[PDB]
RNA sequence: GCGGGGCCCGAAGCAUUUACUUUGAAAAAAUUAGAGUGUUCAAAGCAGGCCCGAGCCGCCUGGAUACCGCAGCUAGGAAUA
RNA sequence: UACCUGGUUGAUCCUGCCAGUAGCAUAUGCUUGUCUCAAAGAUUAAGCCAUGCAUGUCUAAGUACGCACGGCCGGUACAGUGAAACUGCGAAUGGCUCAUUAAAUCAGUUAUGGUUCCUUUGGUCGCUCGCCACUUGGAUAACUGUGGUAAUUCUAGAGCUAAUACAUGCCGACGGGCGCUGACCCCCUUCGCGGGGGGGAUGCGUGCAUUUAUCAGUGGUGACUCUAGAUAACCUCGGGCCGAUCGCACGCCCCCCGUGGCGGCGACGACCCAUUCGAACGUCUGCCCUAUCAACUUUCGAUGGUAGUCGCCGUGCCUACCAUGGUGACCACGGGUGACGGGGAAUCAGGGUUCGAUUCCGGAGAGGGAGCCUGAGAAACGGCUACCACAUCCAAGGAAG
């Protein structure tokens, strides 16, 4: 009404948090951050619901002002931190490592890493410019800017960077056949190789996506992250491997587990 | 015949007339640089716009104003209104209740730059859209396709 | 109604006083409040006036302008301290601040001593 | 409380629309500065984002341009002489943005001067030894001789404008926007500018 | 797009223009329709399930899917009007 | 369950309505043992309200010179705990209501290349050539001590004292480079000559940000008057930045030389860029009843054109000067609404019909109108100023809603 919002009532909170109905009116409200926060997923409802290694509100609170919570290598101390995608978080103590990334349902993935792939993370870019003196910048999918990028980084373009370092390690570039990931729409979670860019000039830019499986299908272009050179990733995938099931064959493999 | 007709000196604001008139350049020969600029989606800049010597703000081929958003397509109603007409898109809207369709229609006060010459009642004519203009004038004229004419006696 | 200096006109008048005038202080920020206030010029309705000597004349009132009152708060700021028992430059200000004594009776007589700033 | 919404204006029909909310602070309070001849006041108001604008109640000198030759000097400004808008803000004389003011000529002649080494402004001669007889010759070298006795192509004025450095002061047209900026900055009438001018001044 | 040749096809004109139709994007949850789960049952709820021989750093797994009109954005079809 | 039954006649077949029947939602009547969920002053009065409350807030880290306490660890700056008060930041969210409001709100859609944004992140923060810097200056609260009132979160006077409050302001970088200038180049064509160059003596300007003019055409978009670069100059005293701030473990060089030089993790502020939360303003399409509402709008902006004014920007948003336009039987304009809009709810063959004050999203408003202050954000009402309406205390002077 009168200024910003800052309250956040638990029915109108994005469905792929999964939260309860019964436990409250009001939902967790991600901090302003790098993501915006209907694609994000805040610090609180990952280790109390994604975790369970606490039970109320308060119990995250006293685990975060211990210091070891560490987004992108960076203590972040607030239990509402927008953490959002591609981010390597790091408990360090009892050193689990996880990796926020969706699953083929659309919702985000419990996932470990390795503690030597963690020290990186990947980035889209959303915008290239010259800055003053001239000097180039680029500014990705999280709010992260660099200066004097290698040339040929075009925009949405998906560059490497390490945490400690904050500088582009390796760049790889929007092509045809590439192995793009989508976070965005109906069809987020499956991951497939890019079969064309279909420009509308002054509309959306609409791309067609097949799987590995033969499955085709189309997103626009602001949903696009390219992860692998050709056909192979560079981050680790989780299960199912960015392939959604059909719910015949969701049950069967579920069923049968159940032997 | 002047263009010169208001009571300030009309002109563009990003060409620089006065460049030193000297025994190089000479008052016999005297041009002034025309600015103009393309518009995208395919639409292309009438001869009008380029050896032309109209000034105009909202003109979007010589002026600052820049399309982007709707492109629509209307019939000339009306042309009256200095260098801007209304134009009258009529269409068809569904009742799902009755299954049949109702010949509505509601019409629109457009720009129309001095470019385009023979725009009489009755043409069709794609508008693209673009900041507001005036009070109610938000769309401008693109470009005009005849009607009714090309042999009249 | 206290007075106030600058209405130049005896009786009372109802000043629009945001803060930072006199007699009113405020209870949020950038409040303004509409007060009535006496005027500057003296009358004969008055219940108290202050009154400030800028003379000292012949002799003594008894308990008024004797029993000079100590000031136990002192400089405290290295700026002041400095310029109190003119100290000329680098003359450790450290060594020269003011303690105060402290006389309880079921305590300890102990002394304090500030912090500095600058 | 002066607003600037539409939702008080009849619509295009001609239907009178009933208000729906209250006036807000977005449709701020908008005064006229008016800015005058004469020494400098400047007021400063904050707006939204708490950024500040500069409104110019009271103007002495400008920055006027020169553009042909390329000049930009402090100058003072003296009169209003026409104006496009209202011919009743000049007789008031307050400075606004497309209103053709006038000023002086002596940082424009004393830039000419030191650059071409010719006299302008001159009509009788015979006064020239405080500052202008040494200016033209000065002793120079050898090779600014030659770089300055090239310098006969670009040094003629047409005759509309050294006209009006003859006879003191030039007049020009401010391009900022005082009151809103408070600066008077613009450019020196020149041209079939100045001829259309010219003849909007002689004309009333 | 494998200054003048070959397994070669993009940009370009959409050379009447619309209605109509199919496709593909994009469209907040809750609610409805519905998947799973002996809340003891049911309305609900989104939970829960499995052997402790103690290594059980505790293991496995869910929190589906469909429908979101008409208007716009795409690509195709050209009978009918 | 795509469903019917009784009633005009002496009987008949109809047309027709009435009554029956079934949901669900308000109220009421009678009755009521257990246990799970559970609406609940919406409709008439957006009527009026006694009293009590619902917005406040300290880290190792802005300011302790209250004995309020501490081992006052000792002959001195402060072992810390700290009330009080300054500073900062919130109080613009949430909650309540549905009076207003009929292309308005709202919904989908698409924009801002026409603009604002405390915060959050992530960048930028020796790019400026210029007799305190080892730290400048003046106040003020709590406190002490007198006071005035019938009475309020009323405060007066005098004495102290602090800053990340309120200001002034510097070192180092800093050696210079660059361009505009500019007293010797004589080696070139001194043959009478015309010379071809680099150079020095010289004095200016020099970053970002702001404002105007000009020039060229790194990085982009469907598309610029974009981003960047070049030149000429501005820089508002109610004046743009270029750290006079505070904690923690203390360490290193010590050749001037046992006093001077250097260092790790932070915490705060900080112009500007981008992000985030948005906010605002636009586009397209979509709304119930009424003709016992057929012409409306334009002196008072009604539609458009120029030029400007202010506004955060687009614009009759305003002002001046012009043109005479705009809308309408494809329902304008006016009126009514037991009209907040939507997601939705009841119904159930299909087509539909009705309800939606009500927890979710959006709007609106705090008794009725209006005007403002502070702040990034308010025309705020558990802020202010005034009028109108209602209403409180009074010692009748005034106070507070």
């Amino acid at each position: 009404a009168r200024g910003p919002k800052k309250h956040l009532k638990r029915v109108a909170a994005p469905k792929h948090w999964m939260l309860d109905k019964l436990t409250g009116v009001f939902a967790p409200r991600p901090s302003t951050g790098p993501h915006k926060l209907r694609e994000c997923l805040p610090l609180i409802i990952f280790l109390r619901n994604r975790l369970k290694y606490a039970l109320t509100g308060d119990e995250v609170k006293k685990i975060c002002m211990q210091r070891f919570i560490k987004i992108d290598g960076k203590v972040r101390t607030d239990i509402t931190y927008p953490a959002g995608f591609m981010d390597v978080i790091s408990i360090d103590k009892t050193g689990e490592n996880f990796r926020l990334i969706y699953d083929t349902k659309g919702r985000f993935a419990v996932h470990r890493i390795t503690p030597e792939e963690a020290k990186y993370k990947l980035c889209k870019v959303r915008k290239i410019f010259v800055g003053t003196k001239g000097i180039p910048h680029l500014v990705t999918h999280d709010a992260r800017t660099i200066r004097y990028p290698d040339p040929l980084i075009k925009v949405n373009d998906t560059i490497q960077i390490d945490l400690e370092t904050g500088k582009i390690t390796d760049f790889i570039k929007f092509d045809t056949g590439n192995l793009c990931m989508v976070t965005g729409g109906a069809n987020l979670g499956r991951i497939g190789v890019i079969t064309n860019r279909e420009r509308h000039p002054g509309s959306f830019d609409v791309v067609h996506v097949k799987d590995a499986n033969g499955n085709s299908f189309a997103t626009r272009l602001s949903n696009i992250f390219v992860i692998g050179k050709g056909n192979k990733p560079w981050i680790s995938l989780p299960r199912g491997k960015g392939i959604r099931l059909t719910i015949a064959e969701e049950r069967d493999k579920r069923l049968a587990a159940k032997q | 015949a002047d263009i010169q007709t208001e009571r300030a000196y009309q002109k563009q604001p990003t060409i620089f007339q006065n460049k030193k008139r000297v025994l190089l350049g000479e008052t016999g020969k005297e041009k002034l640089p025309r600015y103009y600029k393309n518009i995208g989606l395919g639409f292309k800049t009438p001869k009008e716009a380029i050896e032309g010597t109209y000034i105009d703000k909202k003109c979007p081929f010589t002026g600052n104003v820049s399309i982007r958003g709707r492109i629509l397509s209307g019939v000339v109603t009306k042309m009256k209104m200095q260098r801007t007409i209304v134009i009258r898109r009529d269409y068809l809207h569904y009742i799902r209740k009755y299954n049949r369709f109702e010949k509505r229609h509601k019409n629109m006060s457009v720009h129309l730059s001095p470019c385009f010459r023979d725009v009489q009642i009755g043409d069709i004519v794609t508008v693209g859209e673009c900041r507001p203009l005036s009070k109610t004038v938000r769309f401008n004229v693109l470009k005009v396709t005849k009607a009714a004419g090309t042999k009249k006696q | 109604f206290p007075m106030k200096q600058g209405v130049l006109t005896h009786g009372r008048v109802r000043l629009l006083l945001s803060k930072g005038h006199s007699c009113y202080r405020p209870r949020r920020t950038g409040e303004r409040k509409r007060k009535s206030v006496r005027g500057c010029i003296v009358d004969a309705n008055l219940s108290v006036l202050n009154l400030v000597i800028v003379k000292k004349g012949e002799k003594d009132i008894p308990g008024l302008t004797d029993t000079t009152v100590p000031r136990r708060l002192g400089p405290k700021r290295a700026s002041r301290i400095r310029k109190l028992f003119n100290l000329s430059k680098e003359d450790d200000v450290r060594q020269y601040v003011v303690r105060k004594p402290l006389n309880k009776e079921g305590k300890k007589p102990r002394t304090k001593a500030p912090k500095i700033q600058r | 409380g002066i607003s600037r919404d539409n939702w008080h204006k009849r619509r295009k029909t001609g239907g009178k629309r009933k208000p729906y909310h209250k006036k807000r602070k977005y449709e701020l309070g908008r005064p006229a500065a008016n800015t005058k001849i004469g020494p400098r006041r400047i007021h400063t108001v904050r707006v939204r984002g708490g950024n500040k604008k500069y409104r110019a109640l009271r103007l002495d000198v400008g920055n006027f341009s020169w553009g042909s030759e390329c000049c930009t000097r402090k100058t003072r400004i003296i009169d209003v002489v026409y104006n496009a808008s209202n011919n009743e803000l000049v007789r008031t004389k307050t400075l606004v943005k497309n209103c053709i003011v006038l000023i002086d000529s002596t940082p424009y002649r004393q830039w000419y001067e030191s650059h071409y080494a010719l006299p302008l402004g001159r009509k009788k001669g015979a006064k020239l030894t405080p500052e202008e007889e040494e200016i033209l010759n000065k002793k120079r070298s050898k090779k600014i001789q030659k770089k300055y006795d090239e310098r006969k192509k670009n040094a003629k004025i047409s005759s509309l404008l050294e006209e009006q450095f003859q006879q003191g002061k030039l007049l020009a047209c401010i391009a900022s926007r005082p009151g809103q900026c408070g600066r008077a900055d613009g450019y020196v009438l020149e041209g079939k500018e100045l001829e259309f001018y010219l003849r909007k001044i002689k004309a009333r």
